[PDB]
Formats: C-alpha cells, structure tokens, sequence
C-alpha cells in the first residue's frame, strides 16, 4: 500500500484464530491507518492511482522550498 | 485469466500496467498476439507514438498582413455551429488562434505540453525584388498572446532568422521551448490583461514579416516536445461531413490548404 | 599559397522544405534561441508519470464506455439484449446539438488520425446487480456477420452452437472481460469514416450501419460481439428491482495496431453550439 | 457525457461489492507548489458522477462520503504573508 | 580519363545568413583581410584583468548602490524605516530630464537584455554613523508580499515573526551583508518592463509599483525585503548629529541567471535633453 | 561568514573574486547555490557571457545611398530629446554612425574593445539584372570617420568582397582588427581635422556599393572580438517607452528593424 | 564560439530529375509515408512462387 499507509492488516481470518471462538467467521475485510484515523473496511477495496504513477519530484521544488526545514517544534523555537 | 469476477477487477492502471490480463474469447492467447509480417509486407513502417505523428506539419493559418504578431504557443481549436434550418450553412468554423493541426488536435487529448516547436510558411507570393521573411522572436510585455498585425517600430535588437521565399520557397523556423515554468497548458486561457507574461505558456511569439501580400503558417513539434496527462477525447465533430449541404445553402466552411491558399 | 581547386562536383537536389511530412529525418529550420543546439531535456517523470503518454500501447489502452442495456425478469431464453460492431470507430452522441455524426471516443478519435487498422478488441460488461439477482447470459462473437443477421424475427439468438461463446452465471459475480481477436480476410481493416446519406451533389453524411455484414460494409469491421439471455434475470420483487442496467467498456487489445496517418476523421473543436 | 469521465484517471465503486474505493493523484502543475497566497490555481479536482443510477424496488437515496488526507508532502519557504481565504 | 561522375546527388538548403541570431555555428561571411584565415590573439590580460570582464558572474556581481534612507532618535519601535521589492530591474532618475521610466542600474541595464531572470540578490546596507549612536535594526524577507503589506496604517511592520530577520546591534558595527535567496513557484521570473498607464491607443509608460503582490505583479518579484528599527537611534545631541543616512547596495548571487534574449529593456543614447 | 562588520568588509573586488562571501539570510548557502535544473528543463540553453549576445547580429542603420562610405568601427549611439509639453512628440532621437545594436549597447558598458566584427546587409531591392553588392576596405587617410556618400572615382586596388542580392539574398561580411594598437577606445571622438588615421580605432572603414536604392546594414562581434574594463550603466532611456504619445502629438521614434525597413 | 568556415567551396550541378530514365542510381524523390524509409519487404514467396518472374530468363 503506497497509499502512505501507518499500517495495513487484511482482517478476513482474524475470527479464525481467537481461541474460544470455534469455526469462526471468514469475512473479507482491512484494517488500516492513516495517522490519527484508523479506517476498519467491512468488505473489498479497490487503491488505484494514475497508470505509472511517480510523485512529484523533489528538485522541482527548489526554487521555492527552504533548504532548512520547519516543523511544529521549529515554529515555537 | 479467468473470464468473470465478483468485484471489480479490470481496473485501468492495471490493464494498461500489464498487471491485469484478460483472456481471449478463444482461450489461445496466441489469437492476440502480435504479428509483425503485415506492417512489414503491406504498409512498410509501423508507428508507435504520437510523438512521431505531431512531428509531421500540417497548416494552421492564414495571414493576410504583411507583418503579422502570432501567438506561436497557442493551441486553441476553431469554435463550431451546426444547423439542420433551411437555407442555413449546416457547419460554421470560427477560429481564434487557427484552424486544428497534427499538434493542436493531438494535444487536445492531453492537459499539459513541455518542448519547442517548429513553423512552415509559404507565401502567396514569392516577390522576386523583395524576396525575404524575417521570422523574430517577440518578447514585448505589454502584447496580448492573440493574433495581431504589426504596429510596433521599436523592437530592436530581436532574435532573428532570414529565409528567402524565391531561392528556397518555404521558410522554415526551429522555437526553443523558453519557458519559466517545465509543464505548460494546453490551450491555457488568454485575457484582456494578461499581456506575455502568464507562466502557463512561454512567454513568446512570433513576428512574422515579408512582402508576399498573404502567408500561409504551419507547424509541428520540435524534438524536444512532449504531451502529458492524458484526459480522453476532445469536443469533436466530423471533418468529413463539413461538406454538408442539405439544407440547401451551399457548405462554406474552409480550412487552411494549401490548394485553398494558393489558387485565390 | 591559392591553388586551383581539386575537389570535384556534386550534384545537388533544390528543396524548400525536406522532411516537412515525416515523423524522422533532419529538420533544416532556423532555430531563435541564441545557442543554435538549444534543447530542452526529456524529463522524466512528467505530468506525474513515468509512462510515456503518447505511445498508441497506452492511448488504445485507456478504457472507452461506449454503450449500455437492460436485463430482466422479462428477458426471454435465446432473447438477444445487445450487440456491437467489433471496430474501433465507436461514437457517442453530442448532447448539444443534433448533428448525425456525433461525438468520437478516444478510441474512435485516437483511431481515426488512421485510416487503416487490425488487432484485438478488449470488452469489459459491467452488470449492475445485486447478490440476490440471478441468471445466466451468452457473450458470442459472429466474425462476418452484422447485427440484423445474429437474431432471427423474434430477436432471438440463432446458430449459437457455430460461435466462440462464454456462458456467465450471475448470483455473486458482477464483471465479465474478453479480448475479440481480430478475424479478417484482409490484415488490416478501414477505419469507418460517415457516409452520404444523399446523392451528390448533395452531400448528408451519417454514421454506417453495421446491421449486414456485406461487400458495403465489411472492410469496416470483423462482425458482430452480442449478448444474449439464456435465462429471465430473476429476483424477489419484495426487496430488489427486477431490472439491471449492464454498462460495456471497449479498448485495444496488445496486437492493436493502426497505419496510413493521413487525413483525420474527427476534428476538434472549442464549442459547439446550435446556429441560430 | 460520463464516457468522459471514464478516460480520465479514475477507480470505480460497485456499491454491492465494494464498501469504499481511493483514488491517489500526485501534484502536478505548471507552479512547483500551489499558492497559498494569492490562491492561483487549485492544481486538480476530484470528482464523483452517477455511472450506473441507484437501482432500488422503490425511491432512496443514500450519502456518498469522502474522506481525504495529503501524502508525499513538500512545504515552501518562512513567510509573514497571509494564507488567503 | 574523363570518367562519368558516380557521386550521388545532394539535397541542399538555400540560406541568405546561416547562423545571424546565434551565439555560436560557424559564421559565413567573406573576410576583408588579405589573409582568410586572418584572427588577433586573444590577450590576457587586457585592460588591466586577467579576468573575464564580460562574463554575467563578473558584471552581474558590480555593486549597484540604489537606495538610501535615514535612522534617527525620533523612528520607533517597529516602524518600517525602508522596503524594496526584490528583482533587478532597480532604476534610478534621469537628472536632466523628468521622463517617468527613469535611468537604469548597471544590473537593470544588464538584466535588461534578457527577459527571464532567477537567482539570489545580495543585499549591502551602509549606516553612516558615529561609534556614539547606538541603536537596534532588524532586516527581514518578506516572500509573496507587496511593500503595502509588510506595514500596518502606522507603518509598523507586521507578522515579523514569521520571517526571516537578522537583528542587527549597531553600536561599533557599520555595515550588513546578507543573501536573499530566490523563493519561486515558478523556476523563472520575468525582468520587470513599464507598464502603460493610459489606455491603448494612448501610451504612457511607468515603471511598475509593487506595492501589492497578486496576480498583477507576481510575475516580476519575489517579495519585499525591509528594515525596520527596534529601537530609536539615540545619541548625545551635545556632540553628535540625531539622523543618520543609510546606503544601500544590491549585486547578484553565485546562482543568479537570466534567460531568453532578445528586445531590450533599455535603449543607450549618447546624450538626454528636454526638446524645446 | 557574520552578517555585520565594525568597518567596511564588503570591498568590490574581493566580492566578484570569491575572497568575500557574504552569508545567505537563512543560514544555509544551499538556497543560494546553482542549481542547473531549471535551465535545462524550461529553457534549453544556459547563457553565460556577453561575449555570446554580441556575437547575434542586430541592425543598425539605413542607407539611402547606393554607393556608401561607412564607419565601420564606429560604435557610438544616438542623441536623444524628451518633453511632455503639448503635441510635441514625446521622443525625438538623432543617430550620428546609426542606432542601437547589441554590439553598442553592451559595448556602451565599456571604454575599451579589440578584434573583428562582422557586417550584415538586406537590400530594399533585389535587382535581377544588376544584382551584386561590393563591400570594400576603404582606407583614404583624407577621409572623416563618418557616414558619407561615396564622391570617390579613384580608389583602386582595394580589398574587395562580392555578394549577389538575387541567388542569396543577405551580404555577409567579416572585418579583421587591422589596428595600429592592441586596445581600441569605444566610442572615441570624431574630429573635423581628423581624417581616417586616429590610432583610437582600426584606421578602416567599409564602400558599400549595390545597385539598390535601399539598404539596411547590421553588425556583430567576430570570433576574436573583446569588450574590456566595465564602467556601468550606459546614459539609457526605456525602450518600450519610446511608444508614448500622451502629449496628443503621434509617436514617430523609429528604429531600424527589417519590418520598418522592407515595407515602405 | 562562432568561428569563420575553413570548409573549401564545392561545385555543384543543379538537376530537375536525376536518373529519371536509369534502373539504378539513388532516387531523389519526397516519400508520402510517415516514416521517411518506409519500406515494404521483398515476399519470398510470392503470387506462388519462389522464381523471379520479372528475370528474362
């Protein structure tokens, strides 16, 4: 998942693996976090992205961007 | 591959990826396979890409001044009518920038465009006293990126290239790319502010002088040009049925020819 | 030291602008940049890919929705619900105005800058349903035979044991993908332009008509793709509709190939407004 | 005409097999990085239309949610100018 | 022997001046001198250098002084006390004459040649003054914004804390020298021309007033660089002057580089009067 | 390197000779760095002297003459007037030798030059049946360093180049230094005394002689050409601005530029 | 740089239609394809044969 995805689990036999559950249920579905969100899908999903997808690059940017970076804790220093 | 799914499968980056396959209907894969003796014994070559079609010239417009200010990176096409009234031209071209070409009609597929490109220019008339064009580079600031007769007589020390229209007959122009930004926009809009400066197009133009009373412009891609980001098919209607005449006015569209041009 | 020239001559061919309809060659122009061998790089990536955008392998490939129908409780057994020419000049419809010729694809439109073409067709039915939807469909394809002649006056299906077929069972499954493989007398075929549908010197071009597979029509495409119900669709009128829609996408298949750049068939245009 | 719609980049949601569906486009533009300043030009826009109508025995309707989040993020440079409303 | 030629032909192109416009090819012209060949040495040194005098990294990095304003007992604490747009088409004014477009900067006039520019701008600032005037300045970068919008109604600066700023202690302390970095969305900015003040057809050309930057002026500039005082100047008025002068300089950056050549901005004449 | 200094620290020289290196306001010299991407991406060349600009041809004056004595060396630039008193013309500009051309405007920068030049004319008229163009090294000692038609029925034996206006269209000419020293002094001044023997410039001048009533000619720096000991900014007026016609009366300032030249 | 040509003069021979009446020779003409070579390949066998049926022989 080049979805820049935290954490990614396919949850279809989780069911199967709880010790008192027997014959547990076998259902498609995938866990994933994004940050702060978790997104919990209940069924298939389909991550699609331009055909040869290639983020922008990072040179394009250096007649704006600092070279020195800034964060949260930066700001308040 | 298998021929039916539960779910969405073929997915567009996936096919186009070759990551998703689909089966022949026959189930022989073979059937679809690529055969290279017909291209060879029937055609003779075998094209590839766009990027060899817009390399090929095709005529843009039509001037009527004998200095001419052009908006060379404009790749607008004609605005149409149609109407099936009585007595009522059943098609009509109003064109801004000029009339589509292998590079504008190719481009207007497409959202961006990078690279230089190239101008052919027959004239009317090749006046044997006064024999040659000057194509320059035109940079004025102030100059809105439409086409306009020339006014300006302070322009000095231009970019410029000579071609003779009686020892060589067809002027031929190579324009580098010279742009502020590496991704222009197809067809970007133009205003009545605007000027040459916008960093959607380089901020270039054409200055077009000779004595020939009307020239006929053409052009291409330069081998540096690219088109990116593919959108789909364009607003588009059928060149062919421009000859439409079934309302009993007879069809008066007419794009730029050369057999248009040259005889009145 | 001024010696007589020794070089012998050459003979010289006078050109006003050689190359000027070729995609290669060597381009005479003057270029107005001050360094003569100005050049710009081949970015890659650019436009946020690394493919290359203008190649036919990726423009053909791109998906084209070009047509849609209906299945139900109501279709009968062998009752033909949709057929297709197998062709890549697949149009759609100006909703504008009311010309005859109408609205390329991309496929029609990328095509269409060629006059010639072969190759396999890849199809995608999408059938919008339900779990609890259920029948079975025949996707046939008819090489050397236009629509008029795959259904009998019923509009039922006939000689379906004699073609390449594909019976989809539908409860769970909602997607169907084949490639046609081109089937032709001739390796390549034409890319349909419209035809006058008057007598010169009147001219009122209009789209063909593939309903017959004839010497009028058959240098234009392979034959006819159809789909046709081997059973009613049926459900629980309780808790879902009793009809679906079913949309069809079209795109080149590998083997594409088109030839003879001439011409194009369709012209771009920035509005296209009725003429008051 | 959502044929249109088809041949840009896109991903397709079937409502009885999907339960969600994304999309990642990466920036791209004649501008290095979008302007907050002065807000020239939004570089994309992402959009939703119908391909195949909400099928049901009788009316409904249903709500179609979008959620986002940026990736690949780059940052320009310390200014006192006022990221414009 | 007088053998039938067996080279083959040659397709040529006609050419009235091969190469006019460019920096480099190979010029055509018939030489005037008895030798063809004939070419002077290229003398180093010559005038004075062993250095390339028409290089851009020599010309471009001549100081250019074009500014000045004044410090005193009587600024205040967070009063802008100067500001200029970056970009190099710094002017001055013609003595002997009123002509509004004014009298290029030797890096106006250079830059003026070309119609893109990019790059750092190096930034001196002189304070004429006594080692017995003691203030404190700050100078800072103001990226994507106009001189209107660096003060509020009062002329304090605002938002100072957003931005880079070097605070300068001037006790002993006389001269400051900092880069301002090119900061872009777009890789190139365009050399500011005049701009028509009346209507067409009536032309009346000013220089450009980059109070604002938005979509009028962005094109030409970075954004504004400024000084403000955080403190008052103070001093003794029993044996020092309360106001000081304040020089400043401008010249280019290593990186600095401009493009596209062709119609100049400024035009050179022997001589200005006002016709009578 | 330290923002601030107790004296002066930033000398002129040893700033353009890298021994001073101020420091970038964000601390990192990184932001001020070359970076080669964007000309290699938007523009497609990389200019890095003015030797290079001045090597491009630019006109600079207009002949009415068909014999002309020229100077050739001569690289001052016109007298200009400006007012915006009523129906007065806004500009008023006076050539001595002509207009400006990159060749003078970046020579105006300063005081010294040596090496060749080369010379550029574009007839009014191709006369088919008396189509050549004589460019000869004029030397008479009695001769002013000045515009002249030519009076002259005695120079023979001169060094003489011929170009044919009609089988190509543009004369082409390159001139050697032929000094009587190694630094030339632009724009040196022209005395009524004087004559061609000044050892302030090559003591050489061009008789330009066509069958053309018109001719435009235009100049540039050869190969062996050099600008030396930079003063600044030349006395300069806005170009752009030479359109102004605020004052009522129509602008007449006219450059020499093919397009005014070919067309009336 | 931008050096005067050393490159000696060549003499030329201005023609309408060189080896218009030959089999041989280098054919001067502007080809309509795309691709400025195209070219079609020699068939082995063709019309049923694998002969030369254009050979006098």
């Amino acid at each position: 998942k080049q979805m820049n995805v935290n954490s990614s689990q396919d949850t279809t036999f989780e069911q199967r693996s709880q010790e008192k559950v027997q014959a547990g249920e076998i259902n498609e579905s995938i866990e994933f976090r994004n940050q702060i969100t978790t997104f919990v899908h209940d069924n298939p999903i389909i991550t699609e992205q331009l055909i040869g997808d290639s983020p922008q690059p990072s040179g394009d940017v250096r007649s704006v961007s600092d070279a020195r970076t800034h964060s949260i804790i930066d700001f308040l220093e | 591959v298998g021929f039916a799914s539960a779910g969405t499968r073929d997915i567009r980056s996936s096919y186009v990826e070759g990551k998703f396959i689909p089966q022949d209907i026959t189930g022989m894969s073979r059937n679809h396979e690529l055969d290279e003796q017909p291209s060879q014994e029937c055609i003779g070559e075998r094209i590839l890409s766009f990027s060899e079609l817009i390399k090929r010239n095709s005529w843009r417009y039509v001037s009527d001044e004998k200095s001419l200010i052009y908006p060379a990176y404009a790749f607008d096409n004609p605005a149409a009518m149609y109407t099936a009234a009585d007595k009522l031209p059943v098609w009509t071209l109003t064109p801004r920038s000029g009339f589509p070409t292998l590079l504008t009609s190719i481009g207007a597929m497409y959202a961006f465009y990078r690279g230089g490109i190239r101008l052919k220019i027959v004239p009317g008339v090749a006046d044997q006293p006064k024999p040659l064009v000057e194509v320059a580079l035109f940079t004025m600031q102030d100059q809105g990126y439409i086409i306009k007769a020339n006014d300006y007589s302070t322009d000095f020390c231009s970019s410029n290239i000579y071609e003779n229209f009686v020892t060589k007959g067809i002027a031929e122009v190579q324009t580098p790319y010279y742009s502020r930004v590496n991704t222009s926009v197809v067809s970007a809009p133009v205003l009545y502010n605007a000027g040459n400066i916008s960093p959607l197009m380089p901020n270039v133009m054409y200055k077009i002088t000779s004595n020939s009373s009307n020239i006929l412009l053409g052009h291409s891609a330069a081998d540096d040009f690219r088109f990116g980001f593919l959108l789909g098919a364009p607003l588009a209607i059928s060149a062919t049925a421009l000859r439409d005449n079934f309302t009993g006015s007879s069809a008066t569209v007419s794009l730029p020819t050369f057999s248009n041009f040259y005889l009145s | 030291s001024k010696p007589l020239t020794t070089i012998p001559p050459t003979i010289v061919v006078q050109r006003p602008s050689q190359y000027f309809n070729n995609a290669d060659g060597v381009d005479q122009g003057l270029p107005l940049s001050l360094k003569y061998g100005n050049e710009v790089i081949l970015k890659t990536p650019f436009a946020g890919t690394s493919s290359d955008e203008m190649a036919l392998e990726y423009v053909l490939k791109i998906p084209n929705y070009f047509s849609r129908f209906k299945y139900s409780s109501t279709s009968l057994p062998k009752q033909v619900l949709w057929t297709s020419p197998v062709h890549p000049q697949i149009i759609r419809n100006h909703v504008t105005v009311v010309d005859a010729p109408g609205q390329p694809t991309l496929l029609a439109y990328a095509t269409g800058f060629f006059k010639y073409w072969r190759g396999g067709l890849v199809y995608t039915f999408r059938f919008v349903k339900t779990n609890y939807h259920s029948g079975r469909v025949q996707i046939t394809f008819h090489p050397f035979v236009g629509y008029d002649d795959v259904m009998d006056s019923d509009g039922k299906i006939v000689r379906d044991e004699y073609v390449y077929r594909v019976v989809v069972d539908l409860r769970d499954q909602t997607e169907a993908t084949l490639v046609v493989p081109f089937t032709s007398l001739t390796p390549y075929k034409v890319c349909a332009d419209v035809f006058n549908s008057a007598n010169r010197p009147k001219y009122n071009y209009e789209p063909r008509d593939f309903k017959v597979y004839d010497n009028t029509t058959d240098q234009f495409f392979t034959g006819t793709l159809c789909v046709s119900a081997l059973t009613p669709l049926v459900s629980s009128s309780a808790v879902v509709s009793s009809t679906i829609d079913v949309l069809v996408e079209v795109k080149a298949s590998d083997d594409f190939e088109v030839a003879v750049p001439n011409t194009p068939l369709w012209l771009p245009v920035d509005s296209l407004t009725e003429r008051p | 005409d959502v044929s249109n719609v088809i041949t840009l980049p896109h991903v397709q949601l079937d409502i009885s097999k999907e339960t969600e569906v994304l999309l990642k486009i990466p920036y791209v533009s004649p501008f290095v990085q979008y302007d907050l300043v002065t807000k020239f030009t939004p570089w994309a826009a992402f959009l939703a239309h119908v391909y195949a109508p909400l099928n049901t025995p009788s009316a409904a309707s249903l709500q179609v949610n979008v959620f986002a989040h940026f990736e690949d993020i780059k940052l320009g440079f310390p200014t006192s100018a006022i990221v414009a409303q």
